[PDB]
């Protein structure tokens, strides 16, 4: 508990990675309309959260 | 004698820069493998 922070159709994507310490977080969103996998394109993702959390992870579930 | 303050001098690696590694897991010195009990071969990672 060292940190606490509260602030198809669409497409979220995010970059997860954690380099030194450093957890840095990409996203970007659009709207879409395909329902069968990720439409081709190209875009970019921008960083957000930058959050030192100085925690080892080897692995990631998802929630829904 | 202050014995509250601990530092590791055992670990198999050095560590990452920037690095704050809280493991308590038994250090294996020898071959045969420590199941969680101290003792020969097999010592705490922290010293007072
Ligand atoms: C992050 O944690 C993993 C374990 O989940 C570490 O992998 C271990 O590394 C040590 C040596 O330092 C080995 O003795 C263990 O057998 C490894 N375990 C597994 C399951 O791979 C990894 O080194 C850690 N990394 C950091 C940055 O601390």
């Amino acid at each position: 508990c060292t940190f606490e922070y509260v602030s198809f159709k669409n497409l979220r994507e995010f970059v997860f990675k954690n380099i030194d310490g450093y957890f840095k977080i990409y996203s970007k969103h659009t709207p879409i309309n395909l329902v069968r996998d990720l439409p081709q394109g190209f875009s970019a993702l921008e960083p957000l959260v930058d959050l030192p959390i100085g925690i080892n992870i080897t692995r990631f579930q998802t929630l829904l | 004698g202050n014995y509250n303050y601990l530092y590791r001098l055992f670990r198999k690696s050095n560590l990452k820069p920037f690095e704050r590694d809280i493991s308590t897991e038994i250090y294996q010195a020898g071959s045969t493998p420590c199941n969680g009990v101290e003792g020969f071969n097999c010592y705490f990672p922290l010293q007072s």
